[PDB]
């Protein structure tokens, strides 16, 4: 059940001379198992979670999950 | 990334034709101006710190933006602002050397509007600042080179706007 | 704040605060009155601390206020003195917070990049903050002045 | 006559041991392995630059499987298309994990 | 990792007994000494850079080790050497605060022998350097605290040798 | 990894001396032979697969090794064998380009004998195969460049032994 | 050197040297004689460059050789000049190598950490190397001087 | 000492030590162990204090070490640093004794006459002792440093 | 144990060929150099005690190593240290006479590392001492023979380190 | 010591200490106080014994302190006296130990090899220790002197 | 092997000092307790077999260990067990006589845990057995001497753990 997510990762830890746009703003497909762990990590990093969609799977399915 | 030679040969490739004499002429013209492009790049590479400093002082400093609550306030915010100006100038010199705007269009401009709007960074102030950079860098490189650079600076301004 | 750091650690391990971490915030809670007192005397004497320390800094390395120095002229010297006031109130925030997280966030990350973009010498900034620390120590009791001095020491180290 | 002495700075920084091949071979290669600076690091900086994307995909094979996988696979069993010009595995943090 | 208190309770735990009066006496002694430990740590933490500087100057400088081909020659290796000395001093004061050398054996001296042999670092020169650190830090913290920092420094020396 | 120039300057650095006249000699000799090295590298880069193909045919095919029970038998092991030959040829061209065998020792021959013994690969048969590669690559690059390739193919053989 | 950098970059991607890299090393090979000539001039005039550049440095930074300065006294000033001599030697290595890799590894990784442990001022070391660059350029022809001056420029840039 | 101060005051009035006098002696003898520790840190670090304070004095007052100054050359700079060592030794005596009488008898009565006969600039000597005070404070803990600082302060005041 | 001659014939034996003309050239070179080797051995054998005495005095004496608790303190350990130095010099001249370092690796440096680590002998101090031996013996035998004694002394140093 | 020798000899034969050995260690234990007294006297007068015995040695062997002798000059003669001091220290160790094992192991195994490497004359070292024995006996009572003189006698016998 | 006197003089020798007043203190204390040590040694020398007999009966007999499959079963292993107890008691009396535990560490506890683990001997059961010996031997020698025996029996137990 891959979740399509859109998120930001502003970082005050350092000022980066190399490219940072790629990591800063991104959309990724995160599987259902990973999403809670990733949600907690990005929320801890303090980035704003702009958007979430259920790219694969169905909103509710008792069995037959991906 | 694309350049003048890459653009010419890419157009010929889409045509499915070998290099025409007109295409060779376009390549010759880029070669003719490549000499001036190189020395302009050397000049602003050495003076890049001065250029950013002068532009920041001209428009960004002694303003409510760098005063508390103006989003440029805080040392981290100031460092990020001058870092972005360094990015813009370095990508501008890359585009000027190449003779093509592809690097700006793909590596820089896409997504920059979304990140700036999300963070609250003032795009109008950034456009004003890189405009000031354009004036300073034109003075240092010279008039002909400034024409070559200014188009890429304006390209970045339009992307931000 | 130490409260913030304790919550962060427990959140990382997905645990409620252990009794020791709870005891830490208890101790800081009782210490709060002392910390507030130290910050209060700093803000009461903010003008005096800034002024004589600034004159001492200019006396120490006059090249700053000499022609060719970054702070040459009355306007430039005024803005640098304004920066000294900024850093002092950063230290007041750190003192009440109990840790240096507010100081770092407000005015440290990228310290070299900011002041070299301005053209200002960071070692000279260090001497200015050192003068502020000395004047602040005079206005603090010796027992109290140890606590404020630690934040000052962190700031000068970060300046370098 | 002119005295023609050596300056002190010559003497201060001069090694006077007459080192030979075994010593030079060892004393030049002392320290952490040179592969700390004789290496390369790959980044998916731009999904659009396909040349780099192929290099980074292959590099992920080299690190994860320790060798190029052309021997030891029947067919190529990795769809790198989700990582390439797509957001499905845009995170190399996901492509490496998927492998 | 262990402390004096943790070691005492762990020994009683191995025997399976609640803390005996002898165990309580050990714990009470550590509590009595805790303030002295805290003072000494406050001192050397402030002077950590000075301790490393003096030790390096006294034993490691103006010798072949820090001249071409000496393992401290090259700025990268000089930085690494002084970094290792601050490592040793920092862990030594951790062990002094704890009142137990388990920190040193668990962290500092796990394979440190092997790393230095691989790297080509002279074990004897490191031992001389931390001996100089021991002299400086003992003078700073005083005699009674110095003989406590001394045992931990010598424990590190023995692990290296 | 090193090359001829890096080795010369590193040796001079170890002895704390500016580049000697003898060191300048070695540098000149490398520069004189350098263009020949570059041309040879281009040749065997183009024919790398063909060189491996011929050498495999000339000593490793229609033999007891490639027949069942001879290690090279099985499609897996055949692919591994030809891949190892490509490794050896590619690292030989690296060594020839650099003018130094340090690459071979540092990245190829370290632990290679130990792994081959554990795997059951015949060290003698691999040595024979790369000597066949040496003959083929010498023919393609020419006599002068073939000598240079040989002093590194033989280095790999000796390491395998 | 250029050759070793190209080999490293190609080995990581497991690619035989592409023609784009092969021409680069061919160019460096062709200009090798000029590079060796520049380095030979510098090593010939090793002692003159160090001596007079050090005198310029002390003239611009009298505090450095004044009492209480880092390089105060006969032996201390000789160690300061020895460091300048080391950097000249690294510069000759870099010139013949054709890239800045030998200079970087031998003497610019952690240069600030080493000098701060010593107590030496990094900007003053930078000015000493600048004086060396001026003297070396005077001993070279215009094309030769500008080719070597870039290696000096890398050193001073890292010093800052 | 404090025992001598009490006994002198008692002898003048021809009375056994008053209970208040005896109270002072009891305090002094009870505090003696910490006094000896503070003095011991200064004696053990006798080389660091003198060396670093000498550098600070020479920085702040360069004229004394410059040619034509009183402390020119290592021969005479050695004597200046020796005098700084003398006053550190007197301060350690004072810390142990609990009074400034050791300092005043040995090295503060007639410093103006002695140094004005040797030609030495007394204000510069005062700067040297102040530098020693700051360095000693770095070595010592804050509570102990305050006690030792008082004796250093007596010395600088006497030479001003 | 091997010699230059023994090494040459053993290499030819491994290949299975009678002595080639290249092998004969190596053998002839060793024969040409044999007289010089014999002379140098005659020199240092006479001065062996003096070489050890000077090296010990230059590097090992009037230091903590030969004062209470220093590993050279105690007459038993002092005798052992000078005995090890004569061991090193004697085997170094054996290797010089042979023209091969196989003697050193087979005899001198088989587990010498391990013994010194067990005993507590400072490897670095031994390396310094034999470096001093190298300086003295090079001066005695002359430059050309000294650079031959030098490589064998440095081989021993590398084995220790 | 006697105790450790007895334990070693018994451990080799895997026999608990026989009464013949147990009485030996009991005797040594009983006379321990006298042994400690002798050693205490020797260590008290360490510096007098070494000084005047060394003067006697140089009087009987002027060649040793004459130019070209081993102990020629200020520092060299001090090292010779330092060796005498070492042997006195070993003698006190042997006296309290009750046997010659500490003396033997610490300083008489290979003494000839060490001294011949140094170039020192072993018989002259022996005469120096003889002079020390005479001085030490003068500082002891007759019974105490003869008990310690045997340890001195063992040292000189090994020197020969 | 060491004793109290040897340890004191060795420590003083390491620090290059004549016997201190504190060192003289330790020597006096050993001499004061020495006659008590001698008497205790005589007692348990006479009753060595009896002490082992009682301890074996009091913890090692009529238990799962001496029943089949419990390691102490089999006449061989029973003889080995009682012999080990005699070893422990004899070395404990050596340590008590010497006044130092160095004998135990140097000759008994070095490798003993490793051997017991390889053999399958229960380290816990041996520790229990020697604690039973400790009780019996304390009763025979007396309270004062029993304390002294205990600080070495416990040392053996800790080494076994
Ligand atoms: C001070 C002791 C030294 C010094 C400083 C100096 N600074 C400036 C200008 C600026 N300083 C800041 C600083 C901050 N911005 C922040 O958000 C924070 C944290 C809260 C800090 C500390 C900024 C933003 C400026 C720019 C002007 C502005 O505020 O808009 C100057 C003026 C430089 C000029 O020529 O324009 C100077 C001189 N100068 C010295 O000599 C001292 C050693
Ligand atoms: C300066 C002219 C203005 C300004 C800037 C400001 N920018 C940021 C943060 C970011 N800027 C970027 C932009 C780029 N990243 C790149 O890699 C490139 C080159 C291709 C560009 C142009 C990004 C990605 C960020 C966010 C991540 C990061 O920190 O780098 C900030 C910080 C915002 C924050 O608080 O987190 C600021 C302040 N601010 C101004 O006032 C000027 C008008
Ligand atoms: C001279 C321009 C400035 C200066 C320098 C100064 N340096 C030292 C001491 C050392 N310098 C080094 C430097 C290097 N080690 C390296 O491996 C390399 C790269 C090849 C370099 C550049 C080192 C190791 C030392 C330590 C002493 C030693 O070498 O043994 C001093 C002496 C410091 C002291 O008091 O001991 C000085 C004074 N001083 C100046 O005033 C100039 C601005
Ligand atoms: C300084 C006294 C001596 C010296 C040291 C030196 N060390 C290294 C490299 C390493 N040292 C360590 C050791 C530690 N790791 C730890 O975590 C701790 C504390 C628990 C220690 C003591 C390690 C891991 C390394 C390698 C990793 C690294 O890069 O640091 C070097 C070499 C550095 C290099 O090659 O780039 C040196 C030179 N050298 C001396 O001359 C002194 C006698
Ligand atoms: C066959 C239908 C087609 C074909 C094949 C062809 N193959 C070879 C040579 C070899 N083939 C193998 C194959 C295997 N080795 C294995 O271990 C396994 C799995 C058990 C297989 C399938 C090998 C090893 C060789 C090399 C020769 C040898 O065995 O030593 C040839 C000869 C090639 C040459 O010129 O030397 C040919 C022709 N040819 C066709 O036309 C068919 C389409
Ligand atoms: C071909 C001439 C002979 C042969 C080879 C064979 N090799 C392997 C397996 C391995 N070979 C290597 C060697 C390298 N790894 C490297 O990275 C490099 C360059 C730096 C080399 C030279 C390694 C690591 C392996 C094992 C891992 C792997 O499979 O890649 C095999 C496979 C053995 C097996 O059964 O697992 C074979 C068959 N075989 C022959 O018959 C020839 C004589
Ligand atoms: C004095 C009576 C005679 C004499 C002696 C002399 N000795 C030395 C130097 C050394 N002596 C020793 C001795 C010892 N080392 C030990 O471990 C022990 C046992 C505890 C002893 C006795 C050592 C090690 C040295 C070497 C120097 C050092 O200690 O670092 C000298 C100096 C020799 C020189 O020129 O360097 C001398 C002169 N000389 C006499 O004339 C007396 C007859
Ligand atoms: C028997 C005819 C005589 C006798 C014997 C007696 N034995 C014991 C105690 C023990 N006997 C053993 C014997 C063995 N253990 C073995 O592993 C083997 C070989 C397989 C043998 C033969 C053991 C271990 C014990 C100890 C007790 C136990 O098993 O735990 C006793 C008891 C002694 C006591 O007082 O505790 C006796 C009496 N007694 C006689 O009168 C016969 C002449
Ligand atoms: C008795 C309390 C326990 C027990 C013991 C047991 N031990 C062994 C075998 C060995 N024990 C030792 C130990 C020592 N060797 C020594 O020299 C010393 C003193 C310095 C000691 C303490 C050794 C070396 C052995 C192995 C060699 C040998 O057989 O002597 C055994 C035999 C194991 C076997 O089957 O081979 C046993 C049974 N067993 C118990 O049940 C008690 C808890």
């Amino acid at each position: 059940r891959m979740f399509k997510i859109t998120a930001c990762v502003p970082s005050q830890t350092r000022i980066r001379t190399q490219r940072e746009l790629q990591n800063t703003y991104f959309t990724k497909l995160v599987p259902y198992e990973n999403w809670f762990r990733e949600q907690q990590r990005i929320q801890k990093m303090g980035g704003k979670i702009v958007k979430v969609e259920l790219f694969t799977g169905k909103p509710g399915v008792n069995t037959g999950l991906a | 990334m694309q350049d003048a030679i890459t653009a010419v040969i890419n157009a010929s490739d889409v045509q499915g034709k070998y290099l025409d004499t007109a295409a060779m002429e376009k390549l010759k013209a880029y070669f003719a101006t490549g000499e001036l492009r190189v020395r302009a790049a050397s000049v602003i590479s050495a003076n890049a710190a001065n250029i950013v400093k002068e532009a920041v002082a001209k428009s960004l400093l002694y303003s409510d933006i760098t005063r508390p609550g103006g989003n440029m306030y805080t040392t981290r915010r100031y460092a990020a602002c001058i870092r972005d100006l360094d990015y813009y100038l370095r990508y501008a010199t890359y585009a000027m050397l190449a003779g093509d705007p592809s690097i700006l269009d793909e590596r820089v401009l896409n997504g920059l509007k979304e990140t700036y709007n999300s963070l609250g960074v003032p795009i109008a102030a950034t456009v004003q600042a890189i405009q000031a950079m354009k004036e300073v860098t034109a003075s240092l490189v010279g008039a002909d080179a400034g024409k070559e650079m200014g188009i890429y600076f304006d390209y970045i301004c339009s992307g931000l706007s | 704040s130490v409260v913030t750091k304790s919550i962060v650690n427990a959140d990382a391990e997905a645990r409620y605060l252990s009794p020791g971490e709870l005891d830490r915030i208890k101790n800081f809670v009782s210490t709060g009155e002392r910390r507030l007192r130290i910050a209060q005397t700093l803000t009461e004497n903010r003008e005096r601390i800034v002024k004589q320390a600034g004159d001492q800094l200019f006396q120490k390395r006059p090249d700053v206020v000499s022609p060719g120095g970054n702070a040459y002229g009355e306007e430039m010297t005024a803005t640098c003195l304004r920066d000294l006031d900024y850093y002092l109130r950063l230290v007041t925030y750190g003192i009440v917070a109990g840790d240096v997280t507010p100081i770092e966030e407000i005015g440290l990350v990228g310290v070299r990049e900011m002041y070299n973009s301005l053209g200002t010498p960071i070692p000279a900034v260090a001497e200015g903050i050192r003068a502020m620390k000395n004047v602040a120590c005079s206005l603090l009791s010796a027992e109290d002045a140890a606590e404020a001095g630690s934040y000052f020491d962190f700031v000068i180290g970060a300046m370098q | 006559p002119e005295k023609e002495e050596t300056p002190r700075f010559v003497e201060l920084g001069a090694v006077t041991e007459l080192r030979t091949e075994p010593a030079i071979q060892f004393r030049a290669n002392q320290g952490v392995s040179k592969r700390r600076e004789q290496t390369k690091v790959f980044k998916l900086t731009d999904l659009n630059d396909k040349q780099n994307l192929q290099l980074v995909i292959q590099a992920a094979y080299r690190q994860v499987f320790e060798r190029d996988v052309a021997p030891y696979i029947v067919r190529d069993e990795f769809t790198a298309l989700e990582s390439k010009l797509s957001n499905g595995e845009i995170t190399l943090k996901e492509f490496i994990e998927a492998l």
